[PDB]
């Protein structure tokens, strides 16, 4: 069982993880009747969806696949916390990791940490910003809503994508592949807010590999292999962008 | 996965939350200072 | 011509360039008395290399074939220009552009330029010190010897390492590959000298991707993924580091 | 391929040096403008 799993993570860094990648994005992303419907029943069933909670749960209902896969909710289902003096979470999951962030050194899992300025793409103007404060890691199963919503109400300051692999974030990986955050590709976030500077990072999974912000569309693919960065004013000036606590910020897609 | 950062001392997370914590969108997950 | 320049690009863009570097590491690395010796023989059989301008120009003295690969030449047949005014070439090869930086914009080939910050993965401070600035490109033919001198006394300051991808970087590529160098893998060196602020790269290629500092050693392999970053002291300071005008810094390896 | 960066006006490079120039390491590339 122990390498058992050993010779799992070996298929993980052998099979042309990007070209998968691609060609799930291009299956997911084409007008297929039946076969979609097929598939997303599928996946239902593998995966054990909660079709209830999804605004559309007619299987049929949804064109493409990744349609299916960026489903909104029922808004009536996902109540965002009354008190402003609470942060609420931000995705739909399982909390990987959480806690103190000790002198720039992430949790990762049992026996792995990461840098916060690897991570954060060596910005370390950005990262002395979080020395010794806090962080929380959500993990999103396939089963799982699949949109990230914001924790409390924000004012974009800068975003930053980053290139980058694309491994499975899965359990199983993320306790044997080290800096697997820091390398896979990933789009980071900072905005201002009434708790002081607030980042919230989107990365992805070994073909859930595209990433969207409400505010920029869809930001890759293309997988143009360098870093993009963006400036924005200090909120309430020409140019400038917020949201509130709760609203949608991004999503999660394949490709 | 998602990933958040905040400033040292703005912010607590909850204390019941750990390792394998369910995560639904709209329940808490961190209280201010003040 | 069209058919070759076609499938040039072709196999360049789809064969695993990241596994083939792998091989050439390991097979250049290991100790084979004749292979070796008559791969080199081959090799500079095949690409002219001038085995008359190095310091041990037998080729059966060199044992592997990164060993001959990164041959020292003798230090007569490369002499400095000693004017502390002027700044000498930084090593054998040819120049691929050279000239000013229009605004952050820094020429390519035909029809292609590359941004600074997309170059220095995002660090806008160092941007900053060579905006409207000038360059210099230098290719490297495997002719050539692989090792690189200093265009000047300099203080070492600053060392980033960027992860990425394994292309080509002959010419044919240099012309239809956008961005080429700020997504291939390289590494960064930052210098203080009498002329102000002065940065040099090295940057390698789809075999040749090893990249070895005099001072640091072999920084890649292995391949880590994520960026690195150093500093150093001002010049003058307990640990402080600097070296001569034409003084070996740096050279390329298969690996 | 190694790439150097230098200072807006703090040097000038040779007018004579153009793309596909033959490089060698101990010739000279630049000169100061003090």
């Amino acid at each position: 069982d122990p390498m058992l799993n050993s010779f799992k993570l070996s298929l993980q860094y052998i099979l042309p993880k990007l070209w998968l990648t691609r060609l799930a994005g291009w299956g997911a992303s084409k007008r297929a009747g039946w076969l979609t419907k097929l598939v997303i029943d599928l996946f239902v069933k593998y995966y054990k969806v909660d079709m209830k909670e999804a605004q559309k749960p007619d299987t049929a209902s949804y064109r493409t696949f990744n349609e299916f896969f960026v489903r909104p909710l029922r808004d009536e289902v996902r109540p965002i916390d009354t008190d402003p003096n609470v942060l609420v979470m931000p995705a739909d999951g399982v909390i990987s990791q959480l806690g103190k962030i000790e002198e720039d050194k992430i949790l990762q899992a049992k026996g792995h940490n990461y840098s916060l300025e690897a991570l954060l793409a060596g910005n370390y103007l950005m990262a002395d910003l979080f020395r010794n404060g806090t962080f929380v890691t959500t993990y999103l199963s396939p089963r799982d809503y699949h949109r990230v919503h914001m924790p409390c109400n924000g004012i974009l300051r800068e975003m930053i994508y980053v290139p980058g692999d694309l491994f499975s974030v899965n359990h199983l990986t993320a306790q044997n592949v080290p800096n697997l955050f820091a390398r896979n590709e990933r789009v980071i976030c900072l905005f201002d807010t009434e708790f002081g500077p607030m980042a919230q990072i989107l990365v992805g999974a070994t073909i859930v590999g595209s990433i969207e912000t409400v505010w920029a569309g869809t930001i890759t693919p293309p997988r143009e292999g360098i870093i993009k960065r963006w400036t924005w004013p200090a909120g309430e000036n020409d140019g400038s962008v917020a949201l509130l606590k709760g609203q949608e910020m991004g999503r999660f897609k394949l490709g | 996965t998602v990933i958040n950062l905040f400033a040292p001392g703005k912010v607590n997370l909850v204390e019941q939350l750990e390792s394998l914590s369910v995560t639904k969108i709209g329940q808490p997950l961190a209280v201010s200072t003040e």
